[PDB]
């Protein structure tokens, strides 16, 4: 008596954890593999930034842009122009080399 | 509603590396070697190398796609100002000058084709030059 | 039962809106796992120089605190480059020695760089020897110039 | 997860500097390497 | 087949209700925060961005790299109506040396009498009238299709290697 | 979709152990540090203009 009680609920539940599983079915098969291939390949990476995380912060003041730092942009480039401070060397072993 | 929106983001982000999967490539290859050479030209601490290159007007640059002449500031200001957008050499290939500039740039998701940023890979429309680099002004 | 339905109604929507995105995404992320996979070895080096060296370049640029310092010895320009020859190209790949990595740290007693070449359109490794520069003299009124444009100088 | 999710935080807030990063460094690089074009060197103005 | 699934039922019930418990704000915070910084990084202008940034950068790496000079160390450059009619450049200096150039990768070392040029994968004959693209012979390394040459450069270059800078199939050296 | 999850949890869980693991040793300076994470990200797009 019960369950003819609450039937339509049951039918419900049944109607509404299928509609999560079709699409949770779908989506876990249509990713099975290739996640387990892009886990496989970043294991590497992983290690190798792990290896590398403690000097990342530091790296990252040098890594972007490489030529300057970024900690003394400002002061050094007063807008338009480049402040350079020029040292024509004319010494024996420069001249030799260039 | 921000699951389904991480993972569409996710998506356009992996995306766009995939269309750019060579340039990526380049750029892991080229960073050691940046590391290498800054630390070869960096042997006396205080003051790193920057030679000169003797010879004048070898390659004349071009100002044809640039800021014109009289819109120049002084070098007295230190104020800021909003940096353009669209500024590159507008020449149409010709000459040594300016050979790999911007508009030779390979296009990734378009192959067959050099164009400067990729609004302009995409797009049909014909890249026409602004025009020849003179030497008696008027760039235009 | 109740609570059944309220958790299947819902992880339904949210697999239906975010299912399609995450499977494309696993797809495309194939490609780029390998290429990080492959240039492992190039990843804990190149941090460590780059942080070794970001306080040599930073005491370079803070040393005066108002310009930069630099040496300038007058030095000779290569070939500038020609039109169909020397178009860029996005092929480079690989490292020192054939396999990504890093050299050993640059000291004053090994100081010069191993130049590497890789697949770009442009090179600087013929330069063994002193040349005078093919394109000599020029003129920018009717474009005649003396000598020959070449890639092998 | 929770040294994930501090860092999440201080990305999140910053996550308006990354997009005017990417803004302004996809609106000058192209001018910048234009220099490094002509040959193997950079092209440099002396006003001094 | 209905102890054990009851059984374990239970363990996966008692098992999610502890993890969502410790672990649900957090991911959720995650997920949160990461979803904002992304849509906030893809929007119009931060997407045009990162478009040309990708598409621009790798030239830029290669030319910072082709203009340091290992033999004089640092890097290189040269001063600048627009322009003078005129213009002159009396000779190239060495930049490098035989015994420091490197190859990325092992295919593009050249073999016994031939020698690397400025466009990387054409290998030149190492003589002494081999200056200016006066001596033929020149072959291309394996896999360098799609670079286009000029008339003088394509003269010297055979018509084998000629073919294959436009053809599929890469040639065969000595 | 129990067998899918059960069969991608048999699959990836000794990968999923360890990219684990190398979030945390990749991300404990990552904490460690973030000051200067944020410091660097504000200044970063002034000195980029």
């Amino acid at each position: 008596q019960h369950f003819a009680e609450t039937r339509d609920l049951f039918a419900d539940a049944v109607t509404a954890l299928g509609r999560l599983s079709a699409a949770a079915d779908e989506t876990l098969s249509g990713s099975n593999a290739n996640l387990h291939t892009n886990l496989q390949n970043l294991q590497r990476p992983l290690k190798q930034l792990g290896r590398a995380a403690p000097y990342l912060v530091g790296a990252l003041k040098l890594i972007l842009t490489v030529p300057f730092n970024i900690d003394n942009i400002p002061k050094a480039i007063r807008g338009d122009y480049i402040n350079v401070s020029l040292k024509l060397d004319l010494t024996l072993s420069s001249v030799d080399n260039a | 509603e921000s699951l389904p929106q991480t993972l569409a983001n996710l998506e356009i982000v992996i995306d766009m590396l995939k269309r750019y999967n060579k340039n990526v490539e380049q750029v892991l290859v080229a960073l050691p070697q940046g590391a290498a050479v800054a630390q070869t030209g960096t042997i006396f601490a205080p003051e790193g190398l920057l030679h000169f290159g003797l010879g004048i007007n070898a390659p004349p640059p071009c100002l044809t796609g640039f800021l014109p002449a009289s819109q120049w500031r002084s070098p007295a200001d230190t104020r800021t100002e909003p940096l353009p957008s669209g500024l590159y050499c507008k020449i149409p290939k010709d000459a040594p000058n300016a050979v790999r500039g911007a508009r030779n740039y390979p296009c990734a998701d378009v192959p067959g084709k050099r164009a400067a940023t990729p609004r302009e890979c995409r797009s049909d429309e014909p890249y026409q030059p602004l025009g020849t680099n003179p030497w008696y002004g008027d760039p235009d | 039962l109740v609570a059944a339905v309220g958790f299947g109604n819902t992880g339904g929507d949210i697999f239906e809106r975010g299912g399609p995105y995450l499977v494309r995404g696993a797809q495309d992320l194939l490609p780029t796992s390998a290429l990080l996979d492959e240039y492992s070895p190039a990843l804990f080096c190149t941090i460590r120089n780059y942080h070794d060296a970001a306080p040599k370049l930073a005491g370079a640029l803070g040393g005066n605190g108002y310009s930069l310092l630099t040496n300038s010895l007058v030095v000779g320009v290569g070939n500038p480059y020609v039109y169909p020859d020397n178009l860029p190209r996005v092929n480079a790949k690989g490292g020192p020695e054939g396999r990504p990595g890093c050299w050993q740290p640059i000291t004053r007693d090994l100081w010069p760089f191993p130049y590497l070449v890789m697949d770009t359109g442009a090179s600087i490794a013929p330069y063994n020897h002193f040349e005078l520069g093919q394109p000599m003299f020029a003129e920018y009124v009717w474009g005649r110039q003396v000598g020959e444009n070449t890639i092998n100088p | 997860l929770e040294q994930l999710r501090t860092v999440s935080d201080v990305l999140n807030e910053r996550k308006q500097d990354l997009a005017d990063i990417l803004t302004v460094a996809g609106k000058f690089i192209t001018s910048l390497a234009e220099a490094l074009a002509s040959g193997p060197y950079f092209k440099v103005m002396l006003v001094n | 087949e209905l102890a054990n699934a009851l059984q374990d039922l239970n363990r996966v019930l008692k098992t999610t209700r502890e993890f969502l418990d410790r672990n649900g704000g957090v991911l959720t915070h995650d997920i949160d925060n990461l979803e904002q910084v992304t849509t906030a990084i893809l929007q119009p202008e931060p997407r045009d961005g990162l478009e040309t940034g990708l598409h621009a950068y790798p030239n830029l790496a290669a030319n910072v790299l082709n203009i340091n000079s290992p033999n004089q160390g640092g890097i290189i450059g040269l001063p600048v109506f627009n322009y003078l009619p005129f213009g002159m450049n009396l000779a190239s200096t060495a930049m490098t040396l035989p015994k420091q150039i490197a190859y990325s990768e092992k295919r593009l070392q050249p073999p016994p009498g031939y020698k690397d040029t400025t466009v990387p994968g054409i290998w030149s004959r190492d003589t002494l009238f081999s200056h200016g693209n006066h001596e033929p012979g020149w072959i291309v390394a394996p896999g360098m299709q799609g670079v286009q040459v000029q008339p003088a450069t394509a003269n010297m270059l055979t018509p084998e290697s000629l073919a294959e800078l436009l053809g599929g199939p890469d040639i065969v050296p000595p | 979709a129990a067998g899918s999850l059960a069969d991608l949890l048999s699959d990836n869980r000794p990968l999923l152990k360890d990219t684990i693991g190398y979030l945390d040793v990749i991300q404990a300076p990552l904490v460690e540090q973030k000051q200067e994470v944020s410091d660097i990200l504000v200044q970063m797009p002034q000195a980029l203009k």
